[PDB]
């Protein structure tokens, strides 16, 4: 009996067949059981192929919370009957649970299963309401990395034709091929799409094409909407690369955290803080879903649970009950907390779901084990589960008020109440949960009644209700006005030492309009911050109002004073304003920073004095309303803000109270040597032009402002010669000794080490030509301020003897240049002792563009030289070179007393004036130089 | 409990400059659902506060390991500085300390010889040029192989067998095409160890 | 509890083809509380019952160390077969299984080459002469040095160090007087490896 004459068999199985073939290829006994069980597998495929498959009946639609499993279908004991630890059945899943997770995982193509569903399981699940989807990984639909059918290239390519073709075959050979009732979607990274674990952007979006045609052929958006698009996988949405493309296009979004880790999320050091929260996922899926779209698994204890998977998110097996794999106490179950787990935010979930729904009964191993391998009785022994404990679950959820229907009793107006089912939903709960937009602009809507139980709402648009007449707290969402969280969390998480959780709840967006019947609207005691949302002109009939008590800056001019004076002016031109008809009072504004300051520069006189930076520079509270208060006047001036003639704010928030600080921002300041300093004090004793940056106690990076304090005359800003610099020959590695040029200080991290030596040199050129003034090097403290490295305790900075020397020879020969034969010693440091975390001289009006200093820590016994950062400083100055020349000419020249008349001598005089005020200036006026050359070799 | 780990950096991360040395502490002993772990490390008997515990690169779960590395200086390790991490975490009766150094002991120059390959070496496709370098102190030694002055990857070394002298020694072989062999463009064996002279060292080869 | 832990056969017995290699289990930290051990020898993952008990070892924290031999045939521990030592004991929830086997991978012949000193390194006073095995898969290997057929006792042979290509490699150095060592003496290195050809392997040496 070849397997090529099986005709019933799958190409695939009977490539299985073959393979089985080559090993033990000839034993004699072998070849014989491997062909008869393909044959009775080609018995079993052909069965598969007559039976009558049940017609798929029409299924009531899933309303209310839902209660899915995903049901290990190598757990089922029709799967494979020849294992006979399973002895369970799918279909003794009770009518409690909503969504039957069709799981195709270990099911032969001859396997009973596909004809026990389709004729037994199948029928039973619809007659009970249990509605099949199976899932699929994104391998299985995309790449070619085993992907089955997928790999097809030529029957799918990745083409607009092909995808079409792979998804009509996906849709025949997973969906159509038994009629099923849903698409499910793994998500899994592993179940992603890969080939050479290798992300296919084509399998990616031809996935979520053909995943958007099987919506556009099932699903809300299908051609089959009895067929469901369902989608859950262990990733977090921001990383769900279909969760953009497929959202328009899938009907339930499923998701398992099972695990303390997924209840409680991960832990970061980094951050110190917990990590992939529930309440991150469930946002993470309202960017693209909505919470009633939302469904939530849990585990049960599946046989054989090995480390990772034998969680024990469920009450575990009673370490007395040794034997007993079975223990159905769900009080104090982490999946307790599950039944009554609901997102804090956003809205009220669309129901619950278990994985390994084929465990439903039995216990988790108990934690005295794991140690032991060939013993678990809980994990590891077999039992036949009557799913007792997914019943009683999921009852026990079934039976929380929190899903109770919102109904008119809770929205009186018809019109009303429909209008918040097609916006917001059905559910009771919702209403205290729902944290999104309201669009209100059903004009027929007469009175808002029960509006009140908007508790979450992110947004409400009153867009066109002219039917309705009054506005107050009683017909306004709970949001109204603003809160912190009250609702208490039912998750069992692991969260210990973070145990406070007020959660701010920011008041919602009241867009109000077309309300042209509104008669009253009462927003006094919201503490509300501004008019925005209200569509004054739409309340056109409007006849009674009070805002006292708002967070409202109503300031005379304010855009939030503009509608307040319309309002004001509209209720003096119907029955006239007075104390009793409108109340605007009691306003707490709160005072943010301003974004700018327009101070960049503070001018004192020198003297021994001390100035607190901050409040001489830092200043300034600006209102959302743009109300700017810099001063304690300024909040003089906000106490004599009158609306009506009296001030709208509440009398108890003293300027203090009022006052926004600038307390515990930081600032930099930067002497014009490019010193810089951290004092708010600082002491105009010494004439200097610093340069103060503001940092927020919240970034010490972005300057909130910039500043240049001035005692006595200003003096021009220097520059980072060192900016730029041209590696030069030096035993410093040139790579690594720009990061001492690198204008960066640098972090602890970097390593600023020269070389190996307690003195060791660089030579570098600099980027451009310019002024050279000063030097600095950083000590490591600089980096750290607590370093190990010792000091340098002398150094030096040279150039080369150019002058002597053919610069061109030592760009020629740099390692020959490094003589100081070659070089010329311009500037010295020598540490005396004390303790500092850089060294600083001035320079000479110094020229070279190619320099060559050492470093020297002048510890002998294997004390190296090690230099934090290296600094040069100076201005800006074209033609450095010519013009430095024409310097040291004038100083030779100068020095020649004998060579030039007195005549000559004064002018040479005035030019040497005029070259000394140069040496340092930041326009480099060659024309000076250049005249008196003339002159001298005229002379000459 | 759980137990801690320090690793030394590859001993070229410490005798290259360009390199940024560094001893990583790991902890992944007797762990609990408690994650706090507040991880300390000492250089010299004085613990430093500064580190940068590695973000979780655990692809996904079972992996609950956090492990801090400390980058130092090499005049900081050279100089023999005792780096000690003791860490404290709430599940942990108190912090555990464990150290780890340049190795003590008289450093030792390596000697280098260059041999050729064995001829079954040219019959071998890859022939191993070799160099031997013993009477190294300490152990900790940076050797490579590189060819037309370019680097060969194809190089394998040995562990420090430690010299009759106390020091540690070793065989290091680069492996080229036999017919590269045959037509060897010239192999340099570079060396970075303080005990070579500028604590860099380059031995010549050529066909 | 106590523990169980499974050692091989000596390398040049595994390593010569006409020697006979054993898998001997030896249990060690076993308490007074549980002091039976009761063991199964498996050639190949096969359970056999010829495992042989040597008398036990105490250890120096008052436990003691109880073993059972079961000879393999060469060839197949060679070729990768798994001894496997079971233990069973009163403190275990389950007897203890352990198992062990030759390195996976097709063999690779070591081959062994003998060099003297370079010039420069038989300048010294005590020249090297260097045997290195390459090649050599699967890394069990055992190398031996001999002078003018006489055995070299003052040589150190290094572990086998798994290479780059799945082999594994090593080197072993007789020192000898660089008066000597290039004297002129033929040094014959003589290998039993289970990497060697014919579990064997030989290098030449002269000066
Ligand atoms: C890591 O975490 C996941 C999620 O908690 C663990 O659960 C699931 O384990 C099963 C059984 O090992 C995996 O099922 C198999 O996956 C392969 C992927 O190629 C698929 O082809 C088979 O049809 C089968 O479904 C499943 O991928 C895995 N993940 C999920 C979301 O169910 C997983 O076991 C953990 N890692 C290990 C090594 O156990």
């Amino acid at each position: 009996p070849s397997i090529d004459s099986l005709h019933y068999l799958s190409e695939n199985s009977k490539k299985e067949f073959k393979e089985e073939l080559s090993k033990a290829g000839q034993e004699s006994q072998k070849v014989k059981e491997i062909l008869a069980k393909a044959q009775q597998a080609d018995k079993q495929a052909q069965e598969l192929a007559k039976m009558k498959i049940p017609e798929k009946i029409p299924m009531k639609p899933l309303h209310g919370p839902l209660y899915g499993g995903y049901f290990r279908t190598w757990h089922d004991k029709t799967s494979d009957p020849t294992e006979k630890d399973k002895v369970n059945s799918m279909g003794e899943l009770p009518k409690e649970v909503d969504l039957a997770f069709i799981f195709h995982d270990w099911t032969k193509d001859y396997s009973l299963f596909w004809k026990e569903l389709a004729t037994k399981h199948v029928p039973k699940l619809n007659k009970q309401g249990t509605r099949v989807i199976r899932t699929i990984p994104w391998r299985f639909l995309a790449g070619g990395d085993n992907s089955g059918i997928a790999e097809d290239t030529s029957k799918y390519p990745n083409t607009p034709e092909g995808n079409k073709a792979l998804a009509k075959a996906i849709v025949d050979e997973y969906v159509y091929k038994y009629n099923l009732d849903g698409l499910d979607v793994d998500v899994a990274h592993d179940s992603i799409p890969k080939v050479d674990k290798k992300e296919d952007t084509a399998g990616v979006e031809r996935s979520i094409q053909v995943f958007e045609e099987i919506g556009k052929l099932i699903g809300p958006k299908g051609v089959d909407k009895s067929r469901l698009f369902i989608m859950d996988s262990t990733y977090m949405a921001d990383k769900n690369p279909l969760i953009e493309r497929g959202a328009p296009y899938i009907n339930l979004l499923l998701v398992q955290v099972y695990g303390s880790q997924g209840e409680k999320g991960g832990w970061e050091p980094v951050s110190n803080r917990p990590e992939k929260t529930m309440e991150e996922r469930w946002q993470g899926y309202s960017k693209y879903i909505r919470p009633e779209q939302y469904m939530i698994g849990f585990s049960f204890y599946e046989e054989n649970a090995q480390e990772g998977n034998l969680w024990y998110d469920i009450n575990s097996r009673k370490d007395e009950d040794k034997a007993n794999g079975i223990n159905t106490d769900i009080t104090g179950t982490r999946a307790e907390r599950y039944a009554r787990w609901q997102p804090k935010t956003g809205g009220v979930k669309g129901g619950i779901f278990s994985y390994a729904i084929d465990r439903d009964g039995v216990a988790h191993q108990p934690k005295k084990y794991a140690k032991q391998k060939e013993f678990k009785d809980a994990t590891d022994n077999i039992f036949h589960s009557d799913y007792s404990v997914s019943k009683a679950l999921k009852t026990v959820m079934l039976k929380d008020k929190s899903y109770d229907l919102i109904d008119e009793k809770d929205f009186p107006d018809k019109a009303l109440r429909e209008a918040v089912m097609a916006q917001v939903g059905t559910r009771k709960g919702d209403l205290e949960r729902f944290n999104g937009t309201l669009r209100l602009d059903n004009p027929a809507i007469q009175s808002l009644e029960g509006l009140n139980k908007f508790k979450k709402l992110a947004q409400l648009d009153l867009i066109g209700l002219s039917r309705i007449t009054k506005l107050d707290r009683s017909v306004l969402p709970a949001n109204m006005k603003p809160g912190k969280d009250t609702l208490e969390t039912v998750l069992e998480t692991y969260k210990k030492d973070n145990k406070e959780e007020p959660a701010t709840i920011p008041p919602v967006s009241l867009k109000v309009s077309g309300l042209t019947g509104l008669k009253e609207l009462d927003l006094s005691g919201f503490d509300r911050e501004t008019l925005a949302g209200l569509d004054a002109a739409t309340l056109t009939s409007l006849e009674k109002v009070d805002i006292s008590g708002n967070k409202l800056d109503l300031a005379p001019g304010t855009e939030n004073r503009q509608i307040f004076d319309t309002m004001l002016s509209t209720i003096s031109n119907h029955v006239g304003s007075n104390e009793q008809t409108v109340k605007f009072d009691k306003q707490k504004p709160t005072g943010h920073y301003p974004d700018t300051y327009g101070k960049t520069s503070l001018r004192l006189p020198v003297a021994n004095e001390k100035v607190d930076l901050q409040s001489q520079l830092l200043f300034g509270t600006v209102t959302n309303q743009g109300t700017l208060i810099n001063s304690e006047a300024d909040y003089k001036a906000y106490q004599n803000h009158k609306i009506a003639g009296r001030s709208f704010v509440d009398s108890n928030y003293h300027y203090n109270n009022f006052k926004v600080s600038y307390e515990n921002y930081t600032v930099k300041v930067t002497d014009s040597t490019l010193g810089t300093t951290t004092d708010k004090t600082l002491a105009t004793d010494k004439e200097e032009t610093y340069k103060v940056d503001f940092f927020s106690p919240a970034d010490k990076t972005k300057a909130v402002h910039t500043a240049k304090v001035i005692v006595g005359d200003e003096k021009t800003m220097m520059v980072n010669l060192a900016e730029g610099a041209t590696v030069i020959g030096g035993s410093a590695d040139p790579v690594n000794a720009r990061k001492v040029f690198d204008g960066q200080l640098g972090s602890e991290t970097d390593n600023i080490s020269l070389g190996w030596d307690s003195k060791q040199s660089i030579i570098f050129k600099l980027k451009e030509d310019g002024l050279i003034k000063h030097w600095r090097f950083f000590n490591d403290s600089a980096r750290n301020p607590e370093t190990t490295n010792k000091p340098i305790q002398e150094a030096s900075l040279q150039i080369f003897n150019i002058k002597d020397y053919n610069l061109d020879n030592l760009l020629e020969n740099p390692n020959k240049f490094d003589d100081e034969k070659y070089w010329i010693t311009v500037d010295t440091y020598s540490a005396q002792g004390e303790r500092a975390t850089a060294f600083s001289n001035t320079l000479n009006n110094i020229t070279s563009k190619y320099w060559r200093v050492v470093f020297d820590t002048k510890g002998d016994r294997y004390s190296s030289p090690v230099v934090p950062e290296l600094q040069i400083l100076g201005y800006p100055l074209p033609n450095a070179d010519t013009i430095m020349k024409t310097v040291t000419t004038a100083k030779e020249l100068s020095q020649q007393k004998d060579k030039f008349s007195q005549k000559m001598l004064d002018e040479l005089k005035i030019k040497e004036m005029a070259l000394e005020t140069s040496l340092n200036s930041k326009i480099f006026d060659v024309t000076a130089i250049n005249a008196n050359a003339g002159v001298l070799k005229d002379c000459i | 409990g759980p137990s801690v780990f320090l690793f030394p950096p590859k001993p070229k991360d410490t005798l290259m400059i360009s390199r940024t040395p560094e001893v990583t502490c790991v902890v992944v002993d007797v762990s609990h659902e408690d994650p706090e772990v507040k991880f300390n490390w000492y250089v010299d008997g004085v613990e430093v506060h500064n580190a940068k515990t590695k973000p979780r690169e655990e692809q996904y779960n079972s992996t609950y390991r956090v492990v801090s590395v400390l980058t130092v200086l090499h005049q900081d390790w050279l100089n023999g500085k005792e780096y000690k991490c003791k860490v404290s975490n709430k599940a942990l009766p108190a912090p555990i300390e464990k150290t780890i150094s340049k190795a003590k002991g008289q450093p030792r120059e390596p000697q280098v010889y260059t041999l050729p390959p064995s001829r079954d070496e040219l019959t071998k496709n890859q022939v191993s040029l070799t160099c031997l370098v013993k009477g190294f102190y300490p152990s900790d030694i940076a050797v490579e192989w590189e060819s037309n002055g370019q680097p060969e990857n194809n190089y394998k070394t040995t562990p420090p067998v430690l010299d009759s002298d106390g020091s540690f020694f070793l065989y290091s072989k680069l492996t080229v095409d036999k017919s590269r062999w045959q037509q060897g463009n010239v192999f340099s064996c570079s060396v970075m160890h303080e005990a070579l002279h500028n604590h860099y060292t380059q031995k010549s080869l050529s066909l």
